[PDB]
């Protein structure tokens, strides 16, 4: 499935793993509240957790965080934050 | 298409630093987020801190006269622990730090714990 | 000719390293400033040439070092010279290499 | 019991690397002896008198995750150590002779 | 005493004096922090 | 219970070490100090986290208006600054000792 | 404040074969170590270090397309006329009269 | 611009170069002229290493420092004249009781 | 008010309504208004605390207790949880 | 500027220097760590060596002192401790 991602500050191949892990979250869930919290799971289960994850349509979201733990990127019209903040 | 002209550009910068980092400014009129003023686009790629200064260092004299000092009044407390009388002719005791001139600190900082939360936005 | 180049980087270097004595608080001060000298040099070359600079600086202890360095390039038109610099107290080396743009 | 999976991992140092590893294991043996409901102080606590019992004289330690830290340290006794959330500092004092 | 001088020190922290304020009957309790140590004169000038 | 408890423990510990030593004292008490000022160190770095719940555990009460005396309530008070006289005790008894 | 340096091709320059070259690298041989500059110093007696564990924060931005708004006012009482004529005032629609 | 399946990537040569400087200089010992033999067999073999992981249209060069440490400073730096969307560049130091080895790979497009 | 979901005591009930209301007030741009927000609201109470504005979205984040508060105002939804 | 200290063994004068110092540190530097080498520095200094220091926002000590020469307290959402020892 076609994705558009251009906003990062972190290793490519985590933002692969990212958008990959999305792709899966997306398939198997419709609803976006299930699909941030799968996504959420997988990724703090496989790496150090105190991440975070916001999904929407039309939203406003910024946040102070850690460096090189940021990612934000597009399904279409859909838009899906994650961010580390601990 | 194939006669077309295209510039290219070569820099310097780094772009492993494509982050700004910011610190907390704690003035009593600021409270806030500030960047750094400039972060170097010259990387930083390997570091040791040394450990060798000449033995002609006024400072590192200094610190071993201390250290002779130290071990002097070590055993200056020592004979006069041995011979009480010594202590009244005049020789120092503190120096030599007991379990009674010594005392053992610690302490907690307080935090509270942290939970998991779901919000759900309805449609309008 | 990188024989007036090896001129004024030599020049440089003992201009910035002929007054002082080694100090851990402050040598990211002469790391900057040469990083500025050079690349405002390099700048004011504008030849079609890529240039990878390579400057190290030491404590002097009394430990060796070697200076190996190897080439992949066309020597008809790309280059290397290499500047060291020393006193009683630090050293320096400085290794540049120019490749003419394709 | 078995120890599980904890993300290890020692970087700072200036002591000997067999210290530091030793350092490692009376750490995670201060770890397991302790309760379900790990507790900072409780940790600083054991770690240092494991320490002073296996080790002449005084040491000093610090356990967290949020600080930093400047002091006069002992020469090749200065020790970080990273134990999953855990930010472990442990450093010497010069003792007198007896 | 001399916080007799140092009002301003508990007008930094006022809370349990204006606690007393509000306190209906201000005569039959005496704010704690160490202002017991009061008579009863000093205390008529305080509450006038 | 656990207010009357704790204030009374307090109350009595602090009338046991207010004890006197007049001019050459014997050599009875020597052990006894040393532990009375050592479990006085050894409970103050735990303290604060006991202060903790008790204020909010009143907070509870009062914030579904239960009837109270109010003298217990000026005692919690109280407590934070009856700590407060003790290690100032605590460190002249340590240089005299 | 950086290196801008630019230089210009043509497109159809950039399918050119890469060029590679087999070559070999070079030493010198200098600075033997003495243990006299080692007698000289000496090791650091007790020493001062800085030790942070403050993980790096920085701050960052994420926003979304809107859609743009905009205004516009509209009325009618004179009905439908022309699109050539006005019907502001009078003369315009008495000569449209005298067509009609 | 370059294409993506074949754009240079340092995330699996780094550990590969750590893995093998720490297989193969764990317990060396000081002579020059040894010194020389195994620097120049360092830059032939991570080239190598490189080569078989097969770059295309990529200029790879690797530069190694060397010098004995016996508890001393050392400032480490280094620069090029390249654009960010394609070269790339990473660095590996290892210290052991004998001495400390400085290498840095560094990776270049061709247009 | 239309206030279904809170860890927060009454007092930030309250700061946080007048606080949203007058950036709402203020401003109409999401990056303005969640600004005035977060940096505002750190500057009373102190880091690190973290906000979001959106009419629709999904979010789901980690919090102590009573740092946690989700509220609308007509169109315009807010989080606001604490975070380090 | 608001402190509440409930930690000391050193005197009122120290305290009180202690207190200054942390404010000026605060008013000077930026980093938590240059905070710390200015007030360690500047007692060590000033009262001789050795003193030491730790800031923190999360941190669990217990650490051997000496006499009269003890201060720790909460600053907010920081601790400061200071304690000399040698």
């Amino acid at each position: 499935r076609k994705a558009i991602i251009k906003n990062a500050d972190m290793p490519e191949d985590m933002q692969s793993d990212a958008v990959e892990v999305a792709l899966q979250a997306l398939e198997k869930f419709n609803i976006e509240k299930d699909i941030a919290a799968y996504i959420k799971k997988e990724f703090d289960k496989k790496y150090q957790p105190t991440w975070h994850c916001i999904v929407g349509r039309n939203f406003g979201s910024y946040v102070t965080h850690e460096t090189h733990s940021f990612l934000y990127f597009y399904f279409g019209q859909v838009a899906i934050l994650l961010f580390k903040s601990g | 298409d194939r006669d077309a002209v295209i510039e290219r550009i070569l820099k310097a910068t780094d772009p492993v630093v494509m982050s700004t980092p910011v610190y907390f400014d704690y003035r009593k009129d600021a409270r806030t987020y500030r960047f750094f003023p400039s972060v170097g686009q010259t990387a930083r790629h390997f570091s040791v801190d040394g450990g060798s200064v000449l033995k002609d260092d006024p400072e590192a004299i200094q610190q071993r006269e201390d250290r002779q000092r130290r071990e002097h009044d070590t055993e200056l407390a020592a004979r006069a622990e041995l011979n009480p009388d010594l202590v009244d002719k005049g020789v120092s005791t503190s120096i030599l730090k007991n379990q009674f001139n010594y005392s053992d600190r610690g302490s907690q900082t307080m935090n509270n714990a942290m939970v998991e939360r779901c919000v759900l936005t309805d449609p309008p | 000719n990188s024989d007036v180049i090896q001129e004024e980087v030599a020049t440089l270097l003992r201009m910035k390293f002929g007054q002082e004595v080694w100090n851990p608080r402050k040598v990211d001060s002469w790391v900057d400033d040469v990083v500025d000298s050079v690349l405002k040099n390099l700048t004011d070359l504008k030849k079609p040439f890529k240039f990878v600079v390579s400057c190290v600086i030491m404590q002097r202890t009394g430990a060796a070092i070697s200076t190996g360095f190897i080439s992949l390039w066309d020597n008809t038109f790309d280059g290397v010279v290499h500047v060291p610099y020393e006193n009683e107290t630090l050293h320096c080396f400085v290794t540049v290499f120019f490749v003419k743009l394709d | 019991k078995e120890r599980p999976v904890r993300l290890t991992s020692i970087v700072r140092h200036d002591c000997s690397k067999s210290f530091a590893n030793d350092v490692l294991e009376m750490a995670n043996v201060v770890l397991d002896n302790l309760p379900a409901d790990r507790m900072y102080k409780d940790v600083a606590t054991l770690l240092k008198r494991q320490l002073d019992e296996t080790q002449k004289g005084t040491w000093h330690v610090i356990a967290g995750s949020h600080f930093g830290a400047n002091v006069t340290n002992d020469a090749e006794t200065m020790v970080n150590l990273k134990i999953d959330d855990m930010y472990v500092l442990v450093f010497r004092s010069g003792p007198p002779d007896r | 005493v001399p916080p007799f001088n140092l009002l301003p020190g508990d007008v930094t922290e006022n809370n349990r004096w204006r606690q007393w304020a509000e306190t209906e009957k201000p005569e039959e309790e005496k704010m704690p922090s160490e202002w017991k140590n009061l008579t009863q004169f000093q205390r008529l000038l305080v509450l006038r | 219970l656990e207010l009357d408890s704790l204030t009374h423990k307090m109350d009595e510990e602090a009338h046991q070490l207010s004890l006197p030593i007049p001019d050459q004292e014997k050599l009875e008490d020597l052990r006894v100090l040393m532990n009375t000022l050592q479990d006085i160190r050894d409970r103050e770095s735990l303290v604060e986290f006991q202060f903790y719940p008790v204020q909010q555990a009143y907070a509870l009460l009062q914030r579904f208006n239960v009837p109270i005396f109010k003298e217990e309530i000026d005692r919690v008070e109280d407590i934070r600054f009856k700590w407060r006289k003790l290690h100032a005790l605590a460190e002249r008894r340590s240089d005299e000792i | 404040t950086d290196v801008t340096y630019s230089y210009s091709r043509l497109r159809k320059e950039f399918g050119r074969m890469p060029e590679f070259q087999a070559n070999e690298g070079e030493i010198l041989v200098d600075i033997a170590p003495n243990r006299s500059l080692k007698n000289h110093y000496t090791q650091l007696d007790p020493c001062e270090t800085v030790i942070q564990n403050v993980p790096s924060l920085s701050e960052s931005g994420t926003n979304t397309e809107r859609i743009q708004l905009r205004h516009h006012a509209q009325s009618h009482s004179e009905g439908g006329w022309p699109h050539g004529v006005d019907p502001t005032e009078f003369e315009e629609k008495m000569k449209y009269c005298r067509k009609v | 611009r370059p294409d993506h399946k074949r754009k240079f990537r340092p995330n699996d040569i780094r550990p590969v170069v750590r893995s093998l400087l720490e297989s193969r200089l764990e317990n060396e010992v000081y002579k020059a002229d040894e010194m020389q033999s195994i620097s120049k067999e360092i830059a032939d073999g991570v080239r190598d290493r490189i080569r078989s992981m097969e770059l295309e249209r990529y200029k790879i060069m690797v530069h190694c420092m060397i010098g004995e440490q016996r508890g001393q400073g050392l400032r480490a730096g280094c620069k090029m004249f390249w654009d960010s969307d394609t070269d790339d560049y990473f660095e590996e130091v290892y210290v052991t009781q004998h001495l400390f080895a400085v290498v840095t790979v560094f990776g270049l497009y061709q247009y």
